[PDB]
């Protein structure tokens, strides 16, 4: 998925917020591995994406 | 005479006295009461104390 930088932190165990709430929550004993990398070059339009 | 017997209970007694005090005790926890942790923290912050 997408987020904003201020949101990367949100992803995590034991995490609150409005994406943690109302987007996409972890299991406390979540077990895996979180990638965040910075698509600006490709997700931003000039105009507005 | 009795104090033997007398001794025993009290010792009984007092230990169940101590074991409901403890209930009273922080810890290191913010409070001593379950719902009052519950009602002020949400679980990701309330689980921790």
């Amino acid at each position: 998925f997408v987020i904003r930088g201020d949101e990367v932190r949100q992803i995590a165990p034991g995490q609150t917020g409005n994406i943690a709430d109302y987007n996409y929550k972890l299991p406390d004993d979540f077990t895996g591995c979180v990638i965040a990398w910075n698509s600006n070059n490709l997700d931003s339009k000039v105009g507005g994406n | 005479a009795l104090g033997k017997l007398q001794d025993v209970v009290n010792q009984n007694a007092q230990a169940l006295n101590t074991l409901v005090k403890q209930l009273s005790s922080n810890f290191g926890a913010i409070s001593s009461v379950l719902n009052d942790i519950l009602s002020r923290l949400d679980p990701p912050e309330a689980e921790v104390q």
